[PDB]
Parts: C-alpha cells; structure tokens; sequence
C-alpha cells in the first residue's frame, strides 16, 4: 500500500 | 546555472562549493564516509527554484540512508549535518548566542520560565556560557539528533521552528535543579550536572528533558494507586488516573482487593477494570492510542481464571479488557503447591481477614491464615489445581507478552522498606518500581498515599572506571531530590508520597555494551563477578550521596519507615542463593556506612530501580537498559525516513556483543538480574525470551516457561516484565 | 515467432539468414537496379549484425504473401453515435490482425447530459471491441483510452480498472491515460480546485487543451465563473491523489502532458495537433474523428517502428548509415502494407510517419562507465540523442529530395523551419551542458527547402522481442536482474545480460536506483532530441520506505519532476513485490 | 409515461381525450378529406373506450415532434467482421431509441474455424452494443440472441 | 504456540 499523507505546503515550492 | 529560493522569497545561484564545505566540515575525523556518494545522490533531486532548507533535508538524508554496519560513521555524518541546519533554524547562523541573550529572548517569546532570569544574573549567565561547549553536538549520532529534534528541543509544535540547540537545554536543565543551591556551590554543581549530561554520563527522562527550562511544572511520568474495595475508593482511583494520564504518566493500578463476583462488588471485579481502563484511555487520539497502565491482582483471587484472560483476542467484550497490561502476584506458598503438584485455594479478599495484607507482610501469618481459611467450610472458595492456574497465567503470558509477574514475598522480604509499616503491594506500567501505597476516599484524601518516583540512569559506557560513579551519584541524587520541591502534584495523596519518601529510581543503561567492551557475556555466567561488583558501587554509593545530602538537608518525613532506619542494608536481606552463583568480594566500606545512615539517615527512601529504556539510550547510542540488542543496527519508521542506529563500537565489539537471539536460554541473564537485585532498592524491567527455532516442532514448552520462573523466583527476581517471542 | 514455419505441423522451412536478406529484398525491391542491389547487402548486414531492430509483423511476415504490418493505430471518437460505431468498427478491425490500440475517447460528454447515460458504457463497448478476437475474451488484444483530467465524470475514470467494485462501473482490461496541462498542475501546487466540465458545455475548451495553453486559460476561467454551465469542483490534491493511488495499484493508470506533447512536436498545433497517444505511451501523433468505418475525411494515425541497436555501434558516426537504411526500409513499407480503413492510408500516405528507437541503452551505459540514478550520463545521452535525432532527420530530408516531401510536411512546425533543438523544455540546460556537435543550421535551411520524407522519425518503444533476439538490454530500460527468465514448452529459458563477465559491477539494476530523479533527466534529454514521445516508467520498491509503504509526497513529486524536465507521457509504474 | 409533460419541472399539459384524438388526427392527417374525419372519430372512440390498445412509443409520442415510433428490431448477423460491426452499429442505433432487438447470431462460424477465437467475444460485444445507452450500463437496454 | 505438556515429577526436584 501507499501513504496517502500529502504536505500541500512542501509542494507548493515546486517550480513547473 | 541552477537556481535556489533562499530562506524568505529571494533567489540565488546555487552554491555547490558551500554544500562541499558543510559536507567536508561534517566528515572530519569520519571513516568509510563518501562525500561525493553523498553529493551524487542529493544533487541529483535538486531542481531549479528548490527551497534553501529542502537543500539541507536532502543532503542529510542522503548522508542517513548510507548508514549501514560497514560505514556506521554515516550515523555521525548525518548527526552533524542535521546539527547544522537546526543551528541556522534557530539562530539564523551555526554559532548559538551567548547564553543570556538566548535566554532572554526565550522569556520574551514565552518559550522559557522567567524564574531563570530572577534566580540568576547576567553575570551568573555569562559564567554558565564558559562551562559550555556547542561542539559537544557534534557527539550525537544522527536517531539521537531526531530524538532531539522530534522530542527534546523547545519548538512550535504548531509552524515547525526549533528555538534552542542541545547544549542550551543541557546548561538550562542543570541551572533549574540547582536554582535555590548557595551561591557558594550553586554554579559548580550546574557545571558539573552539565559536563555530567552533555558527555553522557547521566540520562534524564523526557518529561525533563523536554520540560525543565520551560514553564510547565509537569514531570511526574510514573505513577502507582491502590485502590479499596469501596466506590468511593473506585471513584478516587478513577479521578487521579484521569489527572494523570492526561499528563502523559504511566499508571500501575492495584485493584486486587475489589472483592469478587457474587460476594454479598456484587457484579465483579471486571465491570471497575473496564472503568479504569477508559480511565486510563480517556485522554488517548482515539481512546486507544497512549495512555498506559498495569493492573495487579494477587493469583489465590477468585477471580484469577476469569482476570488472566482479559487480553485474550478471542472471547465476549463483556469479559474482556484488552488495553491494560496486568501484574500477577505470587509468593513461595503458591510456587509450593505447583512444585507439590498441590491445589491452589482462591478467596475473595472480602471473606478473609488479614490474609491480604499477610500476602505481602508477614509469610509465616499468610501460610497460617491460608491453611485455616481453606479448612472452614463456611468461607467462600474454589480449588484449582496449581498445574493448571500457572500453566494458564504462563500460556497468556506466552501469547500476548503481557501478564507480568510480582514475587510479592521477595518485594518485601528485600527491601528498603518495614512491611509491617509501609509494605510494597505493587509495581508500575513497567515493572521495575516497588513503593508503597494507600487507597483513596475522594480524590483529595489526604489520607491516601500514591506513590510517584523520579528516574535517571547512570550510562555504563560512558564511565572509565567505578569510582566514577562517586560523583555521578552526588550530582544524580541532587538534582532529582531538588526536582521533587519544583514539580506540580495534581493530587494531594501523590505529593505526600513523594513528599514523605523523596522515592527516586535510578538506573542503569549501555550494560550489554559494558559487557562487550570487558569481554563478559549474558548466557554463560562469564558476567556475574563482574555485576556484582558493578552493581555494588552503584547502591554504595547512590546511598552514600542520599546519605551526605541527609547530613546536608534533612533525612526525607518519613525516613523512620525504611528499613535503612533500623541499620538494615541490602546486603543484610538478599535472597541467599545468590552465593552459589557469584564469589566477588564486597570492595566498599558498607559498615561504616551503616553506621551513618544510623544516624544521618537517608535523603531519600529509595535510590535505585532497573527501567527500559529507549528515547535516552538513542540519544547517547547506547543499548538499552541492561536488554541484549535484538541485532547490530537498530531500525525506526519516521515522517524524515528509514532511521538506523549502528550499536557503539560495532567496528571493534561485533564479535563480543552477544545479540538476544544468540543467548542459548534465559538462565545467564536472569542469574544477573538476581544479582543487580542483590543491590537494587525496588526491582528490575527483567524481560524472558524464547526462540520457537530452537525446541523441537517450534513449539515453547510449558515446562522450560515454568522452569525460568522457578529460576527468576530462587535467585530472588522480584518481577518479570515483557516475555519476547521471536517471530522467525 | 519468426521463422516461416507450418503451425499445424510443427515444420520450419527457412533459417534466420535466408529471413533477413529477404526482408531487405522485399522492402528495397521498388528500387532502381542502379543502387538496389548495394542497399539490400547493406540493410542485409546491419539486421543480421543486430545494429537495426525490427518489430515482429515485419519480421514473420515481409517476405510471405500478408501485407499486414501495422501494429500501432491511434483512433480518435468524436461525440456522436456515429463516430463511436466507426470507431469501435476501425478497432475490431484492427485487433483482428493483432495491433494495439491508443483510443481518444475524451470528447464523449458526460453523464446526465441534454450521452445522457455517459462515457462508461461507451468505454465497456469499446472493450469488448478490443477483446472481439481474443482467445477467450481476454488474452491478447490490448488498448489505452484516453481522457482529460478535467472531464466531468473523471474521478469515475480513474477508477475503471479497480478490482472492487460494481461490474457496471468497472472496465478492467483496457489501461487509460490522463492527459494533463500547467493549469492542472499549478492547481495543485497553489493547493487550489480544479473544475470538471463537460467537453460539450464548454466551447472552444477541448481544442485549447491541447493547442493553445493561454486560450485555455483564458476559456477555463471564464467558464469556471459561468454559473449557467454545469460543472463541479474537487480538490486539486485529492483529484491527483487519486490518479497516483490508482496508477499505483495497477501500474497502469497513465500520463499524457498535453501542452509538451504540442509545444514540443513536429507538428503545427493550430492544424494538427497531437490529442493522445498509442497503447505503450511513446506514440504521439494527428488524429480526426470518423463518422463511418470508411469515412475518407478522418485520420487515424499509424506508426511504423524500428530500433537502433546501442550496443552493436562502435560509435555514433556508424548511425549515418544506419539512418539511411532503417529511414529508408520503413519509408518503402508504407507503401507495401495494406491499409484496411481509408482513414488510416490517409494518416500514413499524408504524413509518413516512423518511429525509430533503441534499444540496449543499459548496457550503452555500463560500457561507457555511466548509470541512470546519478546524473553520470546526462551529457553522454545528450550527446547520444543529438545524433540519433541529426541523422534520422538527415536521412528523411535526403530522401525527399530523392523522392519528395511527404503530402502533409506543410503542416509540420519543421516547414516553418523550426527544429527540436528550438522548443525543448528550458530547464533541460541545468542538468546538462553538453554542446551541439553536429551542424543544425544547415540541416534546418535544407528542410526548409527540401522538407522531410517523414513528418515523425523518433519515437523511444518498450522492446522484449527484438531485444531478445540481440541478446539486448530493452529499450531504455534497467534489467531488473543479470539473467532474466522465461516459462515456456521447452524449458525454463534464461538469458543472461551482455557482457555480465567484464561489466557485472558497471550495470546498474533497476531496484539498485535509490530513486527515480536520474532516470526521468535522461528521458528529459532524450525528449529534448525525440520527435514523439518514450515509453518511461517510473519504479517504486516499498523497502526503501518507511513501513514499507510509498508516500503520496514522493509520488506527486516524481510527476512533477517528470513535467519539469518536459517528459510527454508517463507509462508502467512499476512496484517491486518485495 | 403517456401524457405529453415537463420531465424537467414536473409540469402535465395534456389530459387523455387530447392524447387519444391527437393520435387519431395524425395517424389518419393524409386521408381525403371525404373519409377523413369519419376515421379519426372511429378510431378516437375505440381507443378512447378501450377496444385497441396502443404501444407507449406511439401513445406517447404521435402529435409530438418526434418520429421515433419503433420499438421492435430483428437485425441478422453474417459471418464476417464487416456485417458483425455493421450489426453492432445498427444496434447502437436503434437501443438509443430504446427499441429491443431479436440479433440472429448463428451464422458466426465456431471457435478454432480456419472468428478464429469463436462466437463468445463476439456476442459480449452484441451485450455492449445493446447495453450502450443504459444507465449504468445495465438498466434499460435489451436484446433476444439466436 | 506452545507445548502445554508439564512434567510434574521433574518440577518436584526444585528448591525456592
């Protein structure tokens, strides 16, 4: 199985 | 080019010469340790705009996931890469602040207790800032640092910031605890307190560790109730578990004198523990997860059959409680009908007068109680065979690991207190604490006594010989005896135990490693000299610092109560049979000591008890308490990722650690454990372990389950905690 | 599979030398005898010194009397009855000669629409299209279908082939992939919603998806402010929360990124834009609804394939030639093979399109010193990808002025002289600084001018057959082991990698990467070169995880790294088992 | 299911003498005006007191807009893929009027013939077929193979 | 699990 667990604030650093 | 998003919104190119200093900086003095690998596996998830601080978490990662027993130095590379960047997280730079402003803006923030800055001066600051020594960080291994991190360091719980670094924590818990000692002595005892805790010596708990500094005034985390068979008692005992479980202690609950099923309590002794446990379990996530308990009842209880299958997975929720651990009480009577092939006779403790507290005062008077009672036909009772009541307590014991074991008789017989007065009629959550208790009316009684003890342990590894412990033991014994005035007590009854008795439990951690590093073992006997002798400077001199602070300050309320009071020592009341098993002499002066205990007394009524432990060993990489370790390297899930810990000195002790499942049996370890016990006040977390791979049909006979008890009982083992089961 | 053989009988008539010069013969037969001759020795030595790859249907059936090649076809099903029975027509037909299948089926209004009873019904007869001539309903016959994130019924989409479950709301043996834009993304990263529509409430929004990222900006934002049109809102992070759990749990939930499959193409957007992909991921090319099987106004798109064998070369100049043959050899196939829909002659004869890969790239690799997982061969596949990409195109462009541009190169971005070097995702250039070595301008002014036999010429497949036969590593792929294994009537049959005696510790096995970052680059550089798509995987083995179990975070990220990089599609999820 | 209605809003507009003379004067509206009349009264008052009863495609829908009046389909399938594809678009087409089909499907050869993969695959594309413009795929939809 | 088989002549020997 998989952890479903997301930190939105982590991601939004990201940079397409 | 490569671009990086520093600290707040604004940008720069990447600095790959930077990140090889930090990571060469974190090498120095490492071996088997690859820079470039480290290098290699974080660049390549860097990508263009990366926040500064996801750089930092990637590089240490990378250098936590190489640990391994060939390159165990990746532990220390990482430790120190984290220590970096918690360094910048808090001060915005690797230096710390002088210590004053630290403290001073800590206050502001709220973060610290302003009672720091009234009890000593900016002068007295700046003092403490020469005793300390930021580099000592770079001694944690990288599980230690995140023991720190996720647990010890003051932080928002809520936004993720980290506001002290460890050498703060360590100077500010030793300026608390020595806050109200003379200026004549005050800031050497906090040095030395400081050198004693930063270098490993000495282990604190977390509710310390964590707390004292801050404003909290919480730090009991071990506390023991007995309860009476009244609803008033019910109630009181129900409250005061409430109160203390939503402060995060572990409880050990005596309910063994709730009378039984059908008695003219009518209802049972299962319906109150169901009640406690949602006691205990009333402020957990989702009742279930934390808050922690042991219950204890005596093995004659007319209950027994129905009380030893409360964790039993299969049966009706009506007789079942599952989320509590339970103490099965025993003495050498019960032991002789078992070995007789005899019946055991159960009574409820209502119909019985004087056998319940004869069960753990007077043996002579319970053996002449119990053998009356059984002859009169008008008392209430049930025969059993004492075959099938053992077997049954060992295959539940067996099953889940939990149903523990209290040699009663030993508790009392060997102990620093007079039974007659103030007998020891349980343990705690795990097994290694003995004090005693009074039941509650109300959950203000201030007639009841609840029984609270203050832990630490001495680190075995960390000692270069034994007369070290002369000094260890001065600066132990005074800074838990001052935390025992600077604690809240939420209930009246537990600040009267602690306040009467001034109880500590001090222990011990690294003994596997000792062991290793002078060549002993646990399974073949090669060891017991050696403990002997170890565990005797320990009590020695535990006793001699209780003993100087008396003289210094007063013998604790209550003192006249121990058997330390009539010039009895544990030397004096040890189970005699541990003479056949070890010869080492007695190296220190106990008459003379004796005599001073006599007529100074004891600060303190107890001194020392044997605990597990987990969070204070990682952040010192020691083994656990006195446990064997399961294998070489340790392994722990997190949020950060897969958290290895190598055992100290692997690269030249692999072959002289002897691992848990390498132990042919049980007998070596728990003739040591009967010999710490020879010197321990309470008892000792002593843990069974069975390999089904090693019997025939992989199936752990009754027989040898019987065989170690009867083993831990004749050495005097005062309690049996976790039974191990290798699954494999 | 490939010796000419009697099936009934167990008799095998003809050995692998006579197999391969006949191929060469066949598909060089139409040239003039002045340079006929020299190109069938020359095709004839590279195939048999395993330098040049070929699929299965070429090499069973070139040389015997079929004429069905095709294996790859790309339909697209326009929104009305009509389009979804030639579409489901144009499949049966297809799978009865054993192709695979990439279905655009996206345009199908959703459920509850003034199609009131929505896509999934349509999507189970497209099923049953695919598995028409399968054994027993099921083995063999293999199709993806297609979809936009944002399509109203979505969330019931991405659960298709989950095992539990309604029969009625479940299609399990097809694979789907999600096609994706910046907009969707920077949803997620802004942790805002994402708004579902119908594809026939919203004008204009389908076409834009694909062809233009600004006017659909502009379409979406204002239809997301309509409240007269239906819609709904979800969650940005449980939409592709979701997506990720499934394409987990099967391994075959898939991703198309639009936006790169056109701003980065060999085709002009505004005229011919690339809406799907093939059933393996690899494929990207031109479709146009049918409203009948024999409608002569659609497009189906077909590819034919080939492999440049990575480990067969001494060096890259050798690829020239190789070029010239393999470009060459297909070009003349097209012609040759039979075409049972109109609609599908029509893609093949208009455009010309091929898709030539490699294979034997591990092994390239482990030879040259370098692995996937840590950023040692970036230059090198630069390098590498440069002139795979130089010399196909320099081949086609030879062959149009000998023979002439394909019907359709006016609609390619490379008519307009643009190149892959123009359009490639910037940020490639600070994970590899490795410079052009071959001259591009002078390639670009004679495209310009003479154009390209071929509209696509690269196109990175996953291979097992044809590696095999070369005793390759496949495709671009890590070996999973140094000996594979293999069930079958004779035995248990092993093959070990090349070279495992020099080159054991040079090979990086896949479970040997610490994670997915160095791969998904090397696909970026190769995207950078490749005119479709590859077939790229991503891997996840649970013991490197906390609990065993791979976090959402570390999911979402590989996605994003993938975007980042320009990476068009995304294929297998691999999970070790262990 | 009958009277001509807002399926929407809930709203009824007609009542059953309109239906059943409407039916009437636009089955017989091409008749000469010298018989005309005659018909539609006769056959308004034997529907309207029960002597002939109608399908619901008709007595819902005739002096409506639409045409769509059929509701009972026998389409027969040979044995090649073109007549199999042309046979599930014919079915297609008409189950989207919510006709049932009779499918004649014998003429497919056996499974291991020289249709290779046998009648099953074929038939479970029939089902789709049928099944196509049904709720959920199920509800609604139905077919009598042969 | 375990082998409830107990030897009561062999516990008999054993001195508390």
């Amino acid at each position: 199985q998989i952890d479903s667990e997301v930190d939105t604030d982590d991601l939004s650093n990201f940079q397409l | 080019n490569l671009l990086v998003t520093k600290r707040d919104g604004s940008t720069e190119r990447i600095n790959l010469d930077k990140i090889h200093r930090v990571l060469d900086w974190a090498a120095e003095g490492l071996h088997n340790v690859s820079i470039s690998q480290v290098e290699l596996r974080s660049h390549i998830q860097f990508y263009d705009g990366i926040k500064t601080s996801d750089i930092h978490e990637t590089i240490i990662k990378a250098a936590a996931d190489l640990i391994s027993r060939d390159a165990p130095d990746y532990q220390y590379l990482a430790a120190r890469l984290a220590i970096f960047h918690l360094r910048k997280k808090a001060y915005g730079q690797f230096e710390p602040p002088a210590l004053y402003d630290h403290v001073v803006k800590m206050v502001e923030m709220g973060k610290y207790d302003n009672h720091l800055l009234e009890d000593y001066t900016e002068e007295e600051f700046k003092q403490m800032d020469t005793f300390i020594d930021h580099d000592r960080d770079m001694t944690f291994s990288y599980a230690a640092v995140k023991q720190l991190e996720g647990k010890y360091l003051v932080q928002n719980r809520v936004t993720g910031e980290i506001y002290e670094s460890a050498q703060f924590l360590y100077i500010l818990v030793a300026a608390c605890l020595f806050s109200n000692y003379p200026r004549e002595t005050r800031l050497q005892y906090v040095k030395r307190f400081y050198d004693a805790v930063s270098t490993f010596k000495i282990s604190l708990p977390t509710p310390i560790m964590s707390g004292v500094r801050t404003p909290t005034r919480q730090f009991s985390s071990c506390v023991l109730i007995e309860c009476g068979d009244s609803l008033d008692s019910i109630n009181a005992t129900s409250s005061a578990i409430v109160k203390y479980v939503s402060q995060r202690a572990g409880i050990g609950i005596n309910a063994g004198r709730i009378r039984a099923l059908g008695s003219p309590f009518h209802t049972g002794c299962i319906p109150f523990y169901k009640h406690f446990q949602t006691a205990v379990k009333s402020c957990s996530q989702g009742g279930v997860r934390g808050g922690a308990a042991t219950l204890f009842y005596p093995m004659w209880h007319l209950e027994v059959e129905s009380l030893l299958v409360l964790k039993n997975n299969r049966g009706v929720e009506g007789n079942r409680v599952r989320h509590m651990d339970y103490g099965v009480q025993i003495n050498k009577l019960m032991y002789t009908r078992l070995l007789k092939g005899e019946d055991i006779t159960l009574f409820s403790p209502s119909d019985v007068p004087g056998l319940y507290d004869a069960f753990f005062a007077d043996q002579e008077e319970f053996e002449r109680l119990y053998t009356k009672y059984e002859k009169d036909d008008s008392i209430r009772k049930q025969r059993v065979k004492a075959v099938e009541l053992f077997s049954l307590m060992m295959q539940e014991r067996a099953s889940t690991g939990r149903i523990y074991i209290q040699n009663v008789d030993h508790c009392n017989t060997h102990s620093p207190f007079d039974p007659a007065i103030a007998p020891v009629r349980q343990s705690n959550l795990c097994l290694e604490i003995a004090l005693p208790t009074k039941p509650l009316n109300d959950v203000n009684d201030e007639n009841g006594e609840i029984a609270l003890c203050t832990l630490s342990a001495f680190n075995l590894g960390a000692i270069n010989n034994l007369d070290e412990l002369e000094e260890l033991a001065i600066l132990a014994v005074r800074a838990l005896d001052a935390l025992l005035d600077y604690q809240d007590y939420p209930i009246p009854a537990a600040k009267r135990g602690a306040m009467g008795r001034r109880t500590l439990g001090i222990g011990v951690i690294n003994f596997a490693y000792y062991l290793a590093k002078h060549g002993k073992r646990y399974s073949d006997g090669s060891a017991n000299n050696l403990t002997h002798k170890t565990f005797e400077a320990i009590q020695y001199y535990l006793l001699k610092a209780s003993n100087e602070l008396a003289k210094e300050q007063g013998a604790c309320p209550w003192f006249n109560e121990t058997t330390y009071a009539k010039g009895i020592l544990p030397i004096d009341t040890y189970k005699k049979d541990l003479d056949t098993i070890a010869n080492e002499p007695l190296h220190y002066d106990w008459e003379a000591l004796r005599e001073s205990i006599k007529t100074h007394g004891l600060r303190n009524s107890t001194l020392s008890a044997l605990m597990p432990s987990e969070t204070s060993s990682q952040i010192s990489n020691a083994t656990n308490g006195i446990e064997p370790p399961r294998g070489y390297v340790s392994i722990k899930a997190s949020k950060d990722g897969i958290l290895r810990q190598v055992v100290p000195d692997y690269e030249h002790l692999h072959d002289a650690y002897e691992l848990l499942w390498e132990m042919p049996g049980n007998d070596g370890y728990l003739q040591l454990v009967g010999i710490m016990q020879k010197f321990i006040d309470q008892s000792i977390s002593a843990n069974t372990n069975y390999d089904p791979s090693r019997f025939p049909s992989g199936k752990v006979p009754m027989q040898q389950l019987l065989k170690d008890l009867l083993t831990a009982y004749k050495f005097g083992v005062k309690t049996l905690y976790y039974q191990n089961t290798r699954d494999g």
